């Protein structure tokens, strides 16, 4: 979990 | 800077003027004589005619003086059109005529020099005209012969020019080829003056004998502290 | 009065005479420049408004008196205890005491207001009384008239042995002392200030006479220095120094004590001037006094009671010239807590003494006989 | 009021006049830097936010359940302790008033003083004052009776507008002492002690020595000649070697009495004794049942009559009535070798009557 | 210093939310692909042409502000204000009619009114100047027409480390918005 809605990770 | 999602956003830009404080002096020189035997109060009458003209001398270098040993008046501040204004300068309104306001539709290079100051320094301004600009202001007609100003021909100067104050400085230069006879701004903010909190005077019969040679001396200064809340209208294009 | 003809024309009639060249610098940096002239003069400004008055007309009956209504609160916005400490605090500055008032009512003036004795000036007149006075402020005039009689100017005067129109302010006889405890705390703040100690030296001389370390060897010589040999952690290393290399340490050879003695014996000819007691305002020193009921019953003895019934024998002679019935203000001397000590050695002399009668020793003691 | 008309068209009408540029300055350096500026203010403001008050001018000692609840926030006490450490701050004590009713207002509000200023006006007292924060004005106004604003004044000889605020007076000693706690607290994180130095000439007039006999002398110097486990091993010096020792000979006492004169001097301005705050020197006061007395005689009581005098006058505007509001300087608590000695004093007087003695102590007579 | 960042944020976001894209910043109103009026779908905003390319109507003006204001619907505009940038204000008050006297502002020492045609008018220094073909007037209820998300919080960080010789400010609010309803904000073209 290090990204927000960009990752979708 | 707007901010990415995984950027990793880099460091941003982050963001002084002297008023040197002259000094002006007068020194007026009375015989001895004479401040015995006259019926006035010539020790009073010239410390009052001192005053008078150092509030008055003092008021010219606010608006036109040069820096050297006198405060610089905002209109010695290299001027440049509006729409190209830097913050080294003040910004001004061209009128369209050479001479005076436009011939074919004056009153209109005055509401586009309101609107060329910003809606934060509108908050309190004021034009600053001298007497015979004024006069030229109220001398604005529309086509049907009535003032634009002050409608009837009875009741003048209505103390508000387009909702804002009006300073009748008799120092400002008056309507010519190029002059800028009429400013606009927040000078509380535009400029700042610094003086000295009192009017010396002091006698002394001593360095002229037969005379009293009274001293009267003070310290003054200013320039503008911000360039964009003063603006000028320059009479030529 | 009769000499009063000679010694107005000399200094010039009809014209002002300004007085000091520097009470209006005294007040700068010596009332504001430091603590010690700051304390003396706001330690009696707020004693000589503390102490009450008696109105008395030969019979003392005037507790409802208009004066004490006038005095309770002279103007809107200063009180009787920020009237006087504002009129003491221009004699104690200046040496001159002044009081406008107005009257829209011939009688008994509305409002006093103390008028700053910076910038008033005296006009000497025609027969040696001052026929007006100049409130100067910037370049304007105002010129009070007294040539009537309200007059409506108390002009309350310091003794002055040498001038005919002022007062002498014994801030202006200290003035020496007061640059000497200004300029010696200006000795300590300057030295704390641009001052260089270091606490030693690392001397590379090298193998000529005169050699500078290369920029290498310059980040090693700091490295080794600012880790492992600065701090208070790093009290005591045996500091292994090669060839070329020397510590010389330095000192620090006068620490304490930069004209220690002679800005405390400076301070306290401050408080000598103004006359109060150094263990009032607290100077460190020898204790004259011993216990605080000696030095606050010579506080209230030397230096306030001697000012205090002055400047309301001023105030008994300018108001009474509004009201017809001459008025007398002084001091109490009783009821102010200092003069505790004085008022108990006189209730025990008289209250043991008890040859006389109870009637008799009510009037010693200030009693209403029964 | 007559002078009224040439003083404020000199000094400016209907402008703002700031005063003070250090105000603010002052106020980190010499309240939140050194502990005796902290103390001296919050020992006076502590002190005349506890004694009480009498309501007098009611023809008998009864607007004190407005002072005792201003408002939401501060108390009482929290009240004055805001109060008076503007006025020993700045000089210059201000009240807000809301009055949704016409008189005795709902809260009472302490303005703080270094975001204020006042405006002359054409005559005689101020028209208006400014709270000023950010850029943002709010022109108050004083052109009628009930006047939102009371401001109390410290005594200014020079100035027709503010205070003086004895810290402006104390301004060199308090620099005085947060340098020369600056200088120790520099001194100790910032100095080269060595306990000595080993010197290697060598065969020479300079040598280097080799990085295994340099690993080798910081072994033995370490292990064998270091700590408190090894104080004074007998250090054969080699040829070449020497071991010069250095001291440190400035050691006690960098500024020592130059802070402590100076920690006094500011106790001198603020009117605080020493001995109430912790200053050591020398003895003034004996026995602190004189010094406290002597602390709420010389500057508490002269510092709350007049700030309750202008609680007076300013409250008694909202209501009809004129109002007293003064000290009460009795049932506190350092007053009390003041007072024994008086109950003593005409107790001791048998001479005069029990009805009559009763009035001389403030008792009713029975 | 946290006084400039705070005046920062609120007028760097003010000009997104005029003339912003969509691309990691709020998608002002005006960037929304204008199309014309009575040809009005639900995708794109709705502008009314002023006559003259450059400026109002030569012939005359005046009218190509009140036929803005009757292109809303009478319930847009219950609280509906024209936005303009301040030399623009300055060209509606610029405006005279044949005599001579300012249609609005009466009097020289008039000032601003404060409301063009009975509704209040936002002086946004962020729409663009009379130009070419440019919306420089837009008139609508933005109460419905653009929704602004944020949250109250400024979140600034004071930071000792990693710049050590530095204190090294830093401030993020967190801010985003586009329209939401394309029938309530109407725009001016000063095209033909």
């Amino acid at each position: 979990a290090l990204n927000s809605a960009v990752a979708a990770e | 800077g707007w901010a990415s999602e995984t950027a990793a956003l880099s460091e941003t830009a982050t963001p002084r003027i002297t008023i040197p404080l002259h000094e002006l002096a007068a020194m007026p020189k009375a015989s001895q004589r004479l401040l015995d035997d006259s019926a006035f109060d010539i020790e009073t009458w010239l410390a009052n005619r001192i005053a008078d003209k150092f509030a008055r001398a003092e008021a010219a270098a606010f608006i036109s003086g040069d820096g050297v040993d006198k405060p610089t008046g905002f209109l010695t501040k290299t001027k440049v059109a509006n729409g190209a204004w830097a913050w080294g300068s003040l910004g001004y309104v061209a009128t369209g005529a050479a001479g005076d306001f436009a011939a074919v539709n004056a009153s209109d290079a005055v509401v586009d020099l309101v609107y060329a100051l910003g809606a934060e320094y509108r908050a309190n301004a004021s034009f600053v005209m001298n007497s015979k600009t004024a006069g030229a202001v109220r001398k604005m007609k529309d086509a049907d012969g009535r003032f634009l100003w002050a409608d009837s021909l009875a009741a003048g100067e209505p103390a508000r020019l387009m909702g804002y104050p009006v300073l009748i400085a008799e120092d400002m230069p008056d309507i010519a080829a190029n002059a800028y006879a009429i400013a606009f701004g927040d000078f509380g903010n535009g400029y700042t003056i610094a003086e000295r909190p009192d009017l010396r005077v002091l006698r002394d019969p001593f360095s002229a004998k037969p005379h009293v040679l009274f001293y009267a001396s003070k310290r003054v200064g200013g320039d503008v502290s911000d360039f964009a809340a003063i603006k000028l209208l320059k009479f030529a294009a | 009065s009769v000499t009063g003809r000679i010694v107005a024309m000399a200094s010039g009639a009809g014209r002002p005479v300004w007085g000091p060249r520097d009470t209006v610098s005294l007040m700068r940096t010596g009332f504001a420049g430091n603590p010690v002239g700051f304390r003396s003069v706001k330690l009696i400004a707020e004693a000589t408004a503390a102490v009450p008055l008696i109105c008395q007309d030969a019979e003392r009956r005037y507790e409802i008196h208009p004066v004490l209504d006038l005095l309770r609160r002279p103007n809107a916005g200063q009180g009787r205890a920020e009237l006087f400490e504002a009129l003491i605090g221009q004699i104690l500055l200046s040496g001159n005491g002044y009081l406008e008032a107005v009257c829209p009512e011939p009688g008994v003036p509305r409002e006093l207001h103390v008028l700053r004795s910076d910038r008033m000036a005296v006009v000497p007149g025609a027969d040696g009384w001052p026929v007006g006075y100049d409130y100067t402020v910037g370049g304007r005039k105002h010129r009070f008239d007294m040539t009537g009689h309200p007059d409506p100017i108390c002009h309350i005067k310091s003794f002055h042995p040498t001038d005919d129109h002022y007062g002498l302010s014994p801030m202006q006889a200290a003035a020496v002392a007061l640059d000497v405890h200004n300029a010696a705390s200006a000795w300590s703040k300057a030295l704390l200030d641009n001052a260089a100690r270091p606490s030693g030296a690392i001397i590379y001389k090298g193998a000529d006479g005169q050699g500078v370390l290369a920029p290498e060897q310059y980040e090693r010589l700091i490295f080794e220095m600012e880790t492992h040999h600065q701090g208070a952690r790093n009290a005591g290393r045996p500091m292994l120094l090669e060839g070329g290399l020397d510590w010389k340490p330095m000192g620090f050879s006068p620490s304490d004590m930069e004209f220690h003695e002679t800005k405390a014996a400076a301070a306290r000819e401050i408080a000598l001037a103004f006359g109060v007691p150094p263990m009032l305002i607290g100077i460190p020193g020898d204790a004259t006094y011993a216990n605080y009921a000696e030095a606050n019953r010579a506080f209230y003895r030397l230096t306030v009671l001697p000012l205090l019934t002055r400047v309301s024998a001023a105030l008994a002679w300018w108001l009474s010239g509004y009201l017809g019935a001459q008025i007398e203000l002084k001091p109490d001397l009783d009821q102010v807590p200092a003069l505790a000590v004085e008022r108990d050695q006189l209730w025990a002399r008289i209250g043991a003494a008890g040859f006389l009668s109870n009637s008799e020793k009510r009037v010693l003691l200030g009693l209403p006989p029964t």
